[PDB]
């Protein structure tokens, strides 16, 4: 009891994608690599961290995280089954591409009004 | 738990812990490793010498104290080792093969501190300084959640899971 | 007080303290290079049992951007006045017994941090 | 023997919002049997039975 | 269909107390009772309400 | 089960429950920081107490006042215990029970300076 | 009048002692002996201890700051007045000296202390409609889930179905 478990009917399962294209978008931005950075500019900064790797450093997170949704909103880089994480509390982004992340889909509400309109 | 992504070889696990009890010595069991070492030894064998480069690798801002008076024991505990030989020399001695000669406790040494641990960040030829980095953070968030600071990891979190299904499997 | 390590300037390596028997004052060397300098703070070690932090240094004004964080109007900022404001207890473990909460200004280029 | 835990980051289920100590955000069935039961308590109710 | 609106005036009225213990704890005013700490005696009395 | 008086009136108990309860530094400490004062008369802090009583290093641990009275000791006991313990070895010097900060001052005459730290430990 | 003393560890306590009653000038307004007092306070403060050892020094030094202390000029005055005699002075303890914002202070703690050492009285609803059949009262609570019965003074538990 408890250690068997089924998925939901909604329940869906990342198939797994690569790292490369999110690592060149967001290589293109004003990104600082980790390889080359004052150790002294960690303190007022995000850390950014892709399937577990800890790699470049970025000043604007309030605005990376927005391009970011947007542009798997698209679907042109970025698959629908990454995910992106806002840690606040720390300045932390881990992002996550590997298969068996359970996820489902939800609707997305920008104000206080859906975007599933009529039409 | 480390694995670069499905490699031949088998994923590793890298438990940098801290001693309960001088008081809050900080310690590491590495792949290939019975015993332990401590992280700043580890630290100087990876290629840093120099300590302000250790400490702004482990801690980001030195405006805080109160987070520097923890980390001063383990770093008073190993002083006899500032070169990278001598260090790579002590890490290799508790190799699960110890090398009878000292040339191949160095090689062996390397090879485990270049291949067995942390393979997720890099397992290339010159890949050491964002593993320095990375076992920093480690140090860093094993600090902050020793102040308090940060609530500990759920063990039972889903978020913290992944699913293997037919294919991994296969 | 408090009191921080302060690195050597030939070898950057942790400077210990040491009693000059001598000329009677603190001094810190390193082991490795002979390097001195006379102090100046007069203290080595402080301990705080009680851990009496205050938990608005620990707060940062980016958590005035949190879409899961409740807010309210009727305890508006000091500096620029704004009406909407935040509020959550401390956030972190060991709280010895207080839910005391930390109002944060939910305002750009403001990030003021109060309590009530 | 406690209440409904806080299983995300203080907060017991995304629905909620944090540091909301309230009856119905941590566990307490205001429903009936018989009225139905909202999804979180139901989500609770679960929780007990196992 | 009396009963009911028993049952909702003494839920609307558990809730208040509640809300108003909540209140309370966070300006603090809430004493800690003797032999618990803070959050031990809120939730208690939360627990009893 | 309170035999005397005291099982009748709490005031009575309470000492019972605080004798019966184990009670150490670190429950009535509240801050401990180590200076190196040259001179015992120099006192680097402003504290008038020292001159009044009277090695290149002192522990000033100052104690709390609610814990101190929850607990009914004074400073008496304690500088007591902490000399015997140690022996004729230190030299603790009380503060008077009329201040408002109840600091101490824990000296000790005759790889010294690890010494403190392991003895405030 | 407190006998002469010719040991001069005796007598240093004594000046000490007379210094510090000087503090503040009381002793002109009151017109009392500070010589005199002081000589008494040395002589009881002796005769408790009976030996000039480390005992009878820190005994001296309490007494010395707590008549010099500025925080609580009352003591002092009282001393000087005669209100406390030199003996209950060289008798009475750190707590007893204290001011009386001090004493006060140290009586809510203490009383604050008492009362959160305390446990919480177990709830229920008190009644004296069920009689308690290990002490034949009246008074006692109830609680349902069955009822339990607790005996309010016999304290007889019981339930019933
Ligand atoms: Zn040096
Ligand atoms: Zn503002």
């Amino acid at each position: 009891v408890g250690l068997v478990k089924n998925l939901a009917l909604m329940a869906y399962i990342s198939v797994g994608s690569q790292p490369s294209p999110i690592l060149e978008f967001l290589e293109e931005w004003s990104m600082e690599n980790l390889e080359e950075i004052s150790p002294a500019a960690i303190a007022d900064a995000t850390k950014i961290f892709v399937n577990g790797c800890w790699v470049g450093i970025h000043k604007d997170p309030e605005q990376l995280m927005n391009t970011l949704r947007k542009l798997r909103r698209q679907m042109d880089i970025i698959v629908s089954e990454v995910s992106m994480i806002r840690d606040i509390r720390e300045r932390e982004i881990r992002i996550y591409t590997d298969a068996g992340r359970i996820c489902r889909p939800l609707l997305i509400v920008e104000k206080q009004k859906l975007l599933l309109k009529k039409r | 738990r480390s694995c670069l992504e499905n490699s031949s070889r088998p994923t590793s696990t890298i438990w940098v812990s801290m001693l309960a009890r001088i008081g809050q010595r900080i310690v590491a069991t590495l792949p290939y490793i019975k015993q332990e070492v401590p992280i700043i030894i580890v630290f100087r064998a990876l290629g840093f010498v120099s300590d302000r480069d250790i400490l702004e690798h482990i801690i980001y801002d030195f405006e805080d104290p109160e987070m520097m008076e923890m980390v001063k024991p383990s770093l008073d505990e190993a002083f006899v080792i500032q070169e990278q030989n001598v260090a790579l020399n002590f890490i290799g001695s508790r190799g699960a093969k110890p090398g009878v000669t000292k040339e191949k406790r160095i090689k062996y040494a390397k090879e485990v501190l270049q291949k067995e641990m942390l393979p997720h960040v890099g397992v290339s030829d010159f890949c050491e300084t964002k593993k320095a980095y990375f076992l920093g953070y480690m140090v860093h968030r094993l600090l902050l959640a020793a102040l308090g600071r940060r609530e500990l990891d759920d063990r039972d979190h889903y978020g913290n899971k992944r699913l293997d299904l037919a294919g991994p499997l296969l | 007080g408090f009191v921080g390590i302060r690195f050597c300037q030939e070898c950057n390596n942790m400077l210990y303290p040491k009693e000059d028997k001598e000329n009677r004052i603190l001094l810190y060397a390193c082991r490795n290079c002979d390097y001195q300098q006379e102090a100046d703070n007069s203290c080595i070690y402080v301990n705080k049992i009680t851990h009496e932090v205050d938990e608005l240094t620990q707060i940062i004004a980016d958590v005035s951007q949190d879409p899961t964080l409740p807010r309210t109007e009727d305890h508006p900022c000091q500096k620029c006045g704004h009406k909407e404001a935040v509020f959550f207890q401390s956030h972190s473990a060991r709280a010895e017994d207080a839910m005391r909460l930390y109002y944060v200004c939910t305002a750009p280029h403001c990030g003021h941090r109060w309590t009530e | 023997g406690k209440r409904i835990p806080f299983g995300f980051k203080h907060r017991t289920l995304p629905h909620f919002i944090k540091d909301d100590y309230g009856p119905e955000s941590r566990g307490f069935v205001e429903n009936s049997y018989l009225a139905g039961l909202t999804p979180t308590e139901f989500f609770f109710h679960a929780m007990g039975g196992r | 269909s009396k009963t009911y609106q028993d049952i909702q005036n003494t839920i609307k009225k558990a809730k208040q107390d509640v809300i108003e213990v909540i209140e309370k704890a966070h300006n603090n005013e809430l004493e800690p009772t003797p032999g618990n700490t803070l959050r031990q005696t809120f939730e208690n009395q939360v627990n009893r309400i | 089960f309170l035999l005397g008086q005291s099982a009748r009136d709490a005031e009575r108990a309470k000492d019972i429950l605080c004798r019966l309860e184990h009670t150490t530094l670190r429950k009535v400490t509240a801050n401990t920081a180590i200076y190196y004062d040259p001179n015992p008369q120099s006192t680097v802090v402003a504290e008038d107490q020292e001159w009044v009583n009277v090695s290149p290093w002192l522990l000033r641990v100052e104690l709390d006042r609610k814990h101190m009275t929850d607990r009914k000791l004074t400073m008496e006991q304690i500088a007591e215990k902490i000399n015997a313990g140690f022996g004729d070895d230190l030299n603790c010097i009380f503060n008077d029970d009329n201040a408002e900060k109840l600091v101490l001052r824990i000296r000790i005459m005759n790889d010294d300076d690890v010494f403190l730290r392991c003895i405030e430990s | 009048r407190a006998p002469s003393t010719s040991d001069s560890v005796r007598l240093k306590c004594r000046e000490m002692l007379a210094a510090a009653l000087r503090t503040g000038d009381d002793y002109i307004a009151i017109g009392a002996d500070e010589e005199e007092l002081g000589s008494q306070i040395e002589e009881a403060i002796y005769q408790e201890i009976r030996n000039t050892d480390m005992k009878y020094k820190n005994r001296v030094r309490s007494r010395i700051s707590n008549l010099k202390d500025a925080k609580n000029p009352n003591l002092r005055k009282n001393v000087l007045c005669g209100n406390i005699p030199p003996d209950l002075f060289a008798r009475m303890t750190a707590e007893e000296m204290a001011s009386d914002e001090l004493k006060e202070m140290r009586k809510n703690l203490t009383k604050e202390a008492i009362r959160e050492h305390q446990m919480a009285k177990t709830g229920g609803t008190q009644t004296d409609l069920f009689t308690c059949g290990k002490c034949k009262k009246k008074n006692c609570t109830y609680t349902q889930v069955t009822t339990f019965v607790v005996c309010n003074e016999c304290g007889n538990r019981w339930k019933f179905c």
